[PDB]
RNA sequence: AGUAUGGGAGAGGAUGGUAGAAUUCCAGGUGUAGCGGUGAAAUGCGUAGAGAUCUGGAGGAAUACCGAUGGCGAAGGCAGCCAUCUGGCCUAAUACUGACGCUGAGGUACGAAAGCAUGGGGAGCAAACAGGAUUAGAUACCCUGGUAGUCCAUGCCGUAAACGAUGUCUACUAGCCGUUGGGGCCUUUGAGGCUUUAGUGGCGCAGCUAACGCGAUAAGUAGACCGCCUGGGGAGUACGGUCGCAAGACUAAAACUCAAAUGAAUUGACGGGGGCCCGCACAAGCGGUGGAGCAUGUGGUUUAAUUCGAUGCAACGCGAAGAAC
């Protein structure tokens, strides 16, 4: 602003998991409103990773989202929280975009499964930040 | 080929450049290296980063020598200066003491005229 | 001459080296040795100093 | 006002030696692809080897720190250290001469920098000039080079915002705070505190001034002598003369033309002056336009007519909330 600071907008939990970090990654998928559609994109890759291997969805999202989680933006400074979980779903939902497959459920699931192993288009950028993190 | 396990380093930083040179003492060069040596040509030859680039590779081609120890000296009022001094450390040696040796006239040659930028 | 005892880091050894060559100040008559200063010139930069060194006095002093 | 005797401070002057730092060049080792420079570049230097680093040599010019609102000198000016020759100033007490004083038309001496003459010297810098940039153009500012000159000896020139924009000499008129060179007193042991004198600074009463300001270093109160001014231009110009090798300097008008030209301060406005502050101004984000097809308005062109108006932001789906007659 310039004089004021402005308190960050608290988004309420997922109705079905009470999940803040899901909540957050629907608000991400969705576009023009259409928060139907990126509940469905988003319930159905939960429950297509819940088939492939059988974990807690909740659990198994959190710890993928630490993987591809970066540290260092870039000047090198500590990037505040927020921020890297915000660049983390960027990258997650930017990257499961162009896989070839049926639906974005079934596209999502997918990578998030292949980001779980650390391969992914996602993880390969993380990687780029890190190499021109090194470069300053 | 020769060995030699006490060495010194030259930091002549400027405003335009910074040239890092690594030698024995009695002052027989041994590695050097430049920031235009490295890319970073025109103007981006004079960052603290160039710098520090140059400093790197002049200490690695060092190690091959087998430098262990080693005396720096820094001479200029370079903004690498710094940076240049840093690497090394980084590199691996021991900065067994480090400091300045810019000369000052005793009011000797006129230097020139001032620029009307 | 900044000689380190057995263990300071680099970085300790850079500032304290910085430190010491700030209470030097090679670097003032280094930028004075870039281009000429007219004794014109100079005597207006010292009588300046001079009012600003006798202003800051009483101001002390007071 | 001056003289003799003791002591003191100082980049005061002239001559001759000498020391260290740094720049340039040269010779030689180590060593290998850049160096240099700018807002960004380029001209330029370099593989017959630079730049960097180490050793040695040559030469010229200037004296870091101390360094100071300090010091010395009539002014111009004067900074490493040492010797020689030499001028002035401050300070104490007696002694001595007895108005020997102040100013000064003509005259005469000194007089920054640039410039001139004869002979030397030449590191760095650098008018003129050459090239590279920038620009509509660049003749300039910026960059790479570079000759006079800057230095020395012997002479000339005689001008500067040569300024405190304040002629020299004398006496008197509240105070407060600094600093330089001396004298005296007091403590009391060594560092301080009071006075007095000659300089050098900051405030300020009275007084003065158009105001700004000055104010014992007067622009106050008075005295002595000298120089200079009489609206702005033409004009420090022409003619004549004197001086100078020259460049030029000094003395110095008129015709003609205008009703102004100036000083200080006040209110605004502006500044590619400075502080502080705000705004989807930027930053962080999410969507667009600029590309395609179509709708609509405008410019242009065309036409018998393509009715008229709106033109940077603040005109262009605007007047028109609706042209087949």
């Amino acid at each position: 602003p310039r004089r004021r600071v402005v308190a960050a907008r608290e988004i309420l939990p997922d109705p079905k998991f009470s999940s803040q970090t899901i909540a957050k990654f629907m608000n991400h998928v969705m576009q023009d409103g259409k928060k139907s559609i990126a509940e469905s994109i988003v319930y159905g890759a939960l429950e297509r990773v819940q088939e492939k291997n059988k974990v807690d969805p909740v659990e198994f999202f959190e710890t993928t989202l630490e993987k591809v989680r970066p540290m260092v933006e870039v000047v090198p400074m500590e990037v505040r929280p927020s921020r890297r979980t915000a660049l983390a779903m960027r990258w997650l939902v930017d990257a499961a975009a162009k896989r070839s497959e049926k639906t974005m459920a079934l596209r999502l699931a997918g990578e998030l499964l292949d980001a779980a192993e650390g391969k992914g288009a996602a993880i390969k950028k993380r990687e780029d930040v890190h190499r021109m993190a090194e470069a300053n | 080929t020769r060995t030699v396990s006490e060495g010194v380093a030259h930091i002549h930083a400027s405003f335009n450049n910074t040239i890092v040179t690594i030698t024995d003492r009695q002052g027989n060069a041994l590695a050097w290296a430049t920031s235009g040596g490295q890319g970073f040509r025109g103007s981006r030859k004079s960052t603290p980063f160039a710098a520090q680039v140059a400093a790197e590779v002049a200490g690695k081609a060092a190690l091959d020598y087998g430098l262990k120890n080693l005396d720096v000296l820094v001479k200029g009022p370079g903004p690498g200066r710094e940076s240049a001094v840093r690497a090394l450390g980084a590199v691996g040696y021991k900065i067994n003491s480090i400091t300045d040796v810019t000369p000052i006239p005793h009011n000797g040659c006129r230097p020139p005229k001032k620029r009307r930028v | 001459q900044v000689k380190l005892k057995e263990g300071e880091p680099v970085d300790v050894a850079i500032r304290r080296f910085k430190r010491s060559c700030e209470k030097a100040g090679v670097l003032a008559d280094v930028r004075k040795r870039e281009f000429y200063e007219k004794p014109t010139q100079e005597r207006k930069r010292k009588k300046a100093a001079a009012v600003k060194r006798y202003q800051k006095k009483l101001a002390r002093e007071s």
